[PDB]
């Protein structure tokens, strides 16, 4: 290409961190980069086959900004927000559910479980503000499950269930990121 | 209770949560009764008090926390997505929680009770701070629960129902917990 | 079109210019209904889609910009006080544009169009983003005729009517402008 | 002077950056210096002659906090500022124009363009906030001055008029920084 | 104890920076830590013996958010706060005085003495919140003591009262930073 | 004097002191009178004029001050824990004061005025500004003076009577003391 260099060149994106059947996700970081870094803002891409799911998860601080740029999504997005709601109960829990068309905007906070389905083949475009050291923590599936790394006498009580019940029902799930979507 | 007048003494908070076992206290945010506190507005004050032979249930907080043990000791444990360290912390032990981490906590084998300063930095909202627990109580329930029957049923590839008994609890004891033994 | 409760689902945005080759959008405000995305406050996302053959015309924003390239192809070059740079931003490439600086785009030679997506990091007026643009049109014009006759006519060393004519546009075409070839 | 050292000892102002017979730019930056560096603010002086223009330019990013120190001073200050006229043409630009006396001040926003006369001999005192990476655009001129960065078919459509025209109307300025006033 | 390491491993409390016959002070500042550096918050313990003073003094920039983790507490914390009495003497001065009992909090803001008697045995935590570099000055005891570090004909027009007489009055403190209570 | 529309040009200060020697001036708040100076809001501008052989009695600031000396000359002593340290101010020099730091000012032997703008960041009250005195005059007095008496016994071990005269003055000349040679 440009046989001159150095400054802010452009950049696109390599190996991506998460693929399998149902699809990718590529991501740059403030850490592995150079312009993000000053940013403190990372970058994401997310490829899925239409019927696939993307397991909750969450990301430990950064908000991630969603833009559909096209095909189909579902969305489940939940939290707690408000503590002016200070007496426990008060602020119960929101499941906040769309579905983006392309063209739409879905704001992701970074405490909030979230998944999504691609009710179409999918590509969205993710800028998350506040990226240093953002963890993702998977809540379901084989890899990156924070609630399989419960030792079994935690879950006994965590849970209505048993330990040995516990990491029978989490090892259940085959897959790791993406999932195949179907109902009942 | 109503505004207020100049003030930098603070002595009352909110209970979030009071059983059989242990409290959760919050004080009230800094800039609240006053702009004088305007400074101190992104972070908040929670005290933990718990009993002997006691579990705090899993969960992780949107703030980083610095937890301070101000009276006994306990169990640190934080959870990663591969793995899991265990600390203890006897009196006047220090250390910061990452957010986004969960962890749980405990009072050892004792007769005493373990007396914890949480301090609370926030990022997202604004001097808010906000738990997420992994468990259903009386109160507010798991945060699992909040999606929708297909979406469990294919993330973890097994039937609602076996989902629902490894899902809803009947946390009598809610948020804390007496270790049966 | 009215305020709201707790949400997190943006879909509208504002038409800054919208001609024969273009359209320019921008989200509206984050914390603009709700208090709930506070945090998000400084920033702003703005849509750029534009033709082939079309010139984006010179001129420079008062944020810094992160533009990201959804669709198409284009070029991209950056003024300096003694130079240019140019850039080909094929789909999926992404690039800072420091505040401050002058450029143009251009979707090339195509059949396709170029989408774009700014995202604009505010510090002088929190949550805004304001584009000074070096020619006239039928909306604003030239921000150089803010001056005042002697003042141009000083720090150009020609008389007004010859600075007017090579200062006063008639862009048809506005932001706009088909590269005629 | 004091034979014992090293803190925030003083500092006052050596090379100017831009300087001739219409006066002197002299500036000191967090870069280049200690106890800014930490503030992220920067200084400067302006020492121009009577019937001086200092032609139009803007900062990149810093915004400029101007005292005048003495003589009397003709400021052009031009922008936008409010979105809030969020449909293009709502927030039409504005010029704001005024002398200060000394003892006046005057603020100027980054994006601005900002061209000021010394109406009498004058010296300033320049304060700007976030000045890390700052750079002077200027609009006229021989040097630093962007517009003649533009290709001449660039010009062509950005203006009325021709490239030949606008090279030529350009190379017309032979001074640099500040200039002689004389109008008509 | 962990045989295994490295992380934010945890941290207590080791070499008191001020101690004596009535008490002692520890304190970890974001310098001489990991964890905190980040947080730019620091940390104190405040162990005093019934009936002992620690003499006013103020900290440069940390705000102080005080614990009383046991025993009684006196207090006195002044200060003018409101410039929005804007033409001097409308923004008198204030004494905020008060004694926490256990469970209480006081906050102490950068600029203002603050001093404090132990009504009984007294155990504080103390966090400090913009914690960086900040430095304690001493109003009152022999070390740290500030005004006694002005000039003979400065202190003369300072106060009421000459240099030989303010030497004189302040070095009738011996102690340093805790000090026998006793009135009168 | 009542609110505003658009604007930058800023001429009038607030007087906080003004007497034999010479004047205590502070520019109003930069948002005050617009939302359009947001970003200037944590700083403030004073000035200060002073007279041939005066001095700016002892204190501190709770914000840190950048002193640049637009006229004249004048002597900078700033005192610590365990010292002090002079600096000489002839025109065009400046220095920062960190916050905290207690210093006094003397312009020289001379026949003319020194002349200082004191550029304030400040970071406990935001946009806020306060001076603290070690002495007493008429307008507010020393600070020390705000404590009860058993305190001031008991810091000092001398008594009461002792104390408060070499506690509180008559300073005549106020902030602003000639200094008589």
């Amino acid at each position: 290409t440009l046989s001159s260099q150095d400054k802010p060149f452009n950049l696109r994106s390599r190996d991506p961190i998460y693929s399998n059947n149902y699809g990718k996700l590529y991501e740059i970081t403030p850490e592995k980069n150079s312009q993000l870094r000053d940013l403190d803002i990372l970058l994401n891409c997310l490829q899925m086959n239409e019927g696939a799911l993307f397991v909750p998860h969450y990301n430990s601080r950064a908000t991630v900004i969603l833009v559909a740029n096209e095909g189909r999504a579902e969305v489940e997005l939940v939290g707690l927000e408000q503590q002016q709601q200070q007496g426990l109960e008060s602020m119960q829990l929101r499941r906040y559910a769309a579905t983006l068309s392309e063209g739409d905007i879905i704001v992701i906070p970074s405490s909030f479980p979230v998944a999504l389905k691609a009710a179409s083949d999918l590509n969205m475009v993710g800028i998350g503000v506040n990226a240093e050291n953002n963890e993702r923590n998977f809540l379901a599936g084989h890899k990156e499950n924070v609630i399989r790394q419960i030792p079994r006498q935690v879950s006994d009580l965590t849970f209505p269930g048993s330990g040995e019940e516990v990491e029978e029902l989490l090892e259940n799930q085959k897959e790791s990121y993406f999932v195949d979507g179907q109902p009942r | 209770a109503q505004n207020n007048p100049y003030l930098f003494r603070s002595n009352k908070f909110l209970t979030l949560f009071k059983n059989q076992h242990g409290s959760l206290r919050l004080l009230q945010r800094f800039n609240e009764d006053t702009e004088k506190l305007e400074n101190l507005r992104d972070y908040r004050v929670l005290e933990y008090c718990s009993k002997p032979n006691t579990l705090l249930l899993p969960h992780h907080s949107d703030s980083d926390l610095l937890v301070l043990v101000l009276e006994g000791q306990a169990i640190l444990v934080l959870v990663n997505p591969d793995g899991r360290d265990t600390y203890k912390l006897d009196q006047g032990d220090a250390i910061k929680i990452q957010a986004g981490t969960p962890f749980y906590l405990i009072n050892p084998d004792n007769n005493q009770n373990l007396r914890i300063l949480k301090f609370a930095i926030t990022f997202r909202r604004p001097g808010t701070v906000e738990d997420f627990f992994l468990s259903s109580t009386k109160r507010l329930p798991s945060y699992l629960s909040a999606f929708s029957k297909n979406f469990l049923e294919a993330s973890y590839d097994s039937p609602y129902d076996e989902i629902e008994q490894t899902l809803l609890q009947e946390e009598q004891e809610g948020v804390i917990v007496k270790m049966p033994k």
